[PDB]
């Protein structure tokens, strides 16, 4: 049970600076050496450092592994940021128990153009649909940057972990990025609540939308 | 090809306690360090100035076997850097340290149901330990300004402390056994190598 | 100069076999461990198999212990995974890797494999209008199989305001999307507003208006 925890998105300005952590969570890093991975979308994965600190012959000065003694965690460091670097970077470690875990993964999103809250438009199910004995929510986010969101559903006030179907930001002809959360739902528990919401996070600002029933 | 003694080293019935740390000088053979990696038993495995793959095409003049015994939440101090209990009064490793250091679980082995108090530690010292120090004295730690004259009371502490090793420990209280490789280069003979060994 | 190259993908239905095998190439192959780790689309990396480098021991992961076997041809330079019992959560990008030791350092990676575990057939879509509260309105398109799918709007003429966003494969292994387009709220009431899908696969076409 020792996972490896590294944050969702991190970003920054065309040169800067940037860390990517990396703590264990049950199990010490730096017990065992520690890797990350540089991924494009849709790529294979390259190895940017090896064994706690150590880069590939190839790969810049710019990338920097290191390992914090106190936090149990390493970090990976970008100095002098390029374009070319917006990747998800992935660490992965090895261990006794569970052999050769890997990080959640992080998306470097190297800032382009200023910093976008989503649009986020929902819509109830359709008097059609409600006919057909089903209901699905259609949560519609678009013009946010950087490539990255959290969808969460709450039925009237409370968590719904069943049922929610989200799709993977992707790019429209702006830079930004755009995704779509579905609530499939039943036509009972649908108008049994006094409102469904769809809560979507973005670098902290977090947009919500309601619906109700009675009409 | 003289196969280096590390069956002797690593399986070994006894192992020392952490201020009394054994050592073994290991020279004249062909070091197959490939079952050290290739095993993947081992909870801790990392080396220190060199990559641990680049090691069968290499020479060094000796390899110093240390190995001794400490509990698990005390393994992260065997390593450049570090400080602690175990770090400063048992066994310091130095800035430039150039080896491994490789441990694993031992509690099937050195616990006990009732408490194998076999192995020790340091509690106190007058100060730090230098690197690859060692410091196996008894003397009754003079917690005070009045002397103790060789038996402990207040502002007297016999400065070795014990283990209690049960089966039944938290992981961070259970023992395990650390292996701490010391790699020698020397303006001198060289003669250790691993795989390579066109050279005699 | 090293390369991996996995072959042996594509889909298969739930409960079924597949066999896997990715051949290395610039490297002593008799010299390395190797590594199988998936990747579900959308998700992480997870590591899935390691075989010592004669072929002695091996390992996985608990998710495919006992229905995935991993095995090796040193001579060959080739590397296999048989993958005998799949269920819809095995369904990823399965890359091969050299890792070197045991202890890490996965040096090169396979481009990959897809591997597609889906037991759903060509099916053709229902299609639910959004019917707006600048407005908004659209078309869903719910439950088809397999992709792509083709929305116009107003017959093909509209083109102003569309946004046809991405599909989910949802958790009956069957796509569904929505598209929509934004337009004046005085533009309501007086404009036909039909949205146009076209289901190349299954074949079916389907008009459908879209009214407040
Ligand atoms: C400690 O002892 C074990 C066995 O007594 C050694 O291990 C074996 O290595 C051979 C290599 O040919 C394998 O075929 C066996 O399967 C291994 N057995 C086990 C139980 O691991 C081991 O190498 C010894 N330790 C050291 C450091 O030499």
């Amino acid at each position: 049970n020792f996972m490896l925890t590294q944050p969702h998105s991190v970003s920054e300005s065309p040169g800067k600076t940037v860390t990517i952590s990396c703590t264990g969570s049950s199990g010490s890093i730096a017990s065992n050496y520690v890797q990350w991975y540089q991924q494009r979308p849709g790529s294979a994965p390259t190895t940017v450092i090896y064994e706690d600190n150590q880069r590939p012959s190839g790969v810049p000065d710019r990338f920097s592994g290191s390992i914090d003694s106190s936090s149990n965690s390493a970090s990976l460091t970008i100095s002098g940021l390029k374009t070319e670097d917006e990747a998800d970077y992935y660490c992965q470690s090895y261990d006794s128990s569970n052999l050769w875990v890997f990080g959640g993964g992080t998306k470097l999103t190297v800032l382009g153009q200023p910093k976008a809250a989503p649009s986020v438009t929902l819509f109830p199910p359709s008097s059609e649909e409600l006919q057909a004995n089903k209901a699905t929510l259609v949560c519609l986010i678009s013009d946010f940057y950087p490539g990255a969101v959290t969808v969460a559903w709450k039925a009237d006030s409370s968590p719904v972990k069943a049922g929610v179907e989200t799709t993977t930001p992707s790019k429209q002809s702006n830079n930004k990025y755009a995704a779509s959360s579905y609530l499939s739902l039943t036509p009972e528990q649908w108008k049994s609540h006094r409102s469904y919401s769809c809560q979507v996070t973005h670098e902290g600002s977090t947009v919500e939308k309601t619906v109700a029933p009675t009409e | 090809t003289n196969l280096c003694p590390f069956g002797e080293v690593f399986n070994a019935t006894r192992f020392a306690s952490v201020y009394a740390w054994n050592r073994k000088r290991i020279s004249n053979c062909v070091a197959d360090y490939s079952v050290l990696y290739n095993s993947a038993s081992f909870s801790t495995f990392k080396c220190y100035g060199v990559s641990p793959t680049k090691l069968n095409d290499l020479c060094f003049t000796n390899v110093y076997a240390d190995s001794f015994v400490i509990r698990g939440d005390e393994v992260r101090q065997i390593a450049p850097g570090q400080t602690g209990k175990i770090a400063d009064y048992n066994y310091k490793l130095p800035d430039d340290f150039t080896g491994c250091v490789i441990a694993w679980n031992s509690n099937n082995l050195d616990s006990k149901v009732g408490g194998n108090y076999n192995y020790l530690y340091r509690l106190f010292r007058k100060s730090n330990l230098k690197p690859f120090e060692r410091d196996i004295s008894t003397e009754i730690y003079q917690a005070g300004s009045t002397p103790c004259n060789g038996v402990e009371g207040f502002n007297c502490y016999f400065p070795l402390q014990s283990y209690g090793f049960q089966p039944t420990n938290g992981v961070g209280y259970q023992p395990y056994r650390v292996v701490v490789l010391s790699f020698e280069l020397l303006h001198a003979p060289a003669t250790v190598c691993g795989p390579k060994k066109s050279t005699n | 100069e090293v390369q991996l190259v996995e072959s042996g993908g594509g889909l298969v239905q739930p409960g079924g076999s597949l066999r896997l095998s990715c051949a290395a190439s610039g490297f002593t192959f008799s010299s390395y461990w190797m590594s199988w780790v998936r990747q579900a689309p959308g998700k992480g990396l997870e590591w899935v198999a390691n075989i010592k480098q004669d072929g002695s021991e091996k390992y996985y992961v608990d998710s495919v212990k006992g229905r995935f076997t991993i095995s090796r041809d040193n001579a060959k330079n080739s590397l296999y995974l048989q993958m005998n019992s799949l269920r819809a959560e095995d369904t990823a990008v399965y890359y091969c890797t050299r890792a070197g030791w045991v202890r890490g350092a996965f040096d090169i990676w396979g481009q990959g494999t897809m591997v597609t575990v889906s037991s759903a057939s060509t099916k053709g879509p229902s299609v639910f209008p959004l019917a707006p509260s600048t407005a908004a309105l659209g078309c869903l398109v719910k439950d088809y199989f397999p992709e792509p799918v083709t929305v116009s709007w107003n017959s093909g003429a509209l083109t102003s305001g569309v946004h046809t966003f991405p599909a989910v494969l949802q958790s009956s292994g069957l796509y569904s999307l929505s598209s929509v387009v934004t337009v004046p709220s005085s533009s309501l009431g007086t404009q036909t507003y039909i949205c146009n899908v076209n289901h190349k696969p299954s074949n079916t076409k389907v008009d459908k208006r879209v009214e407040p």
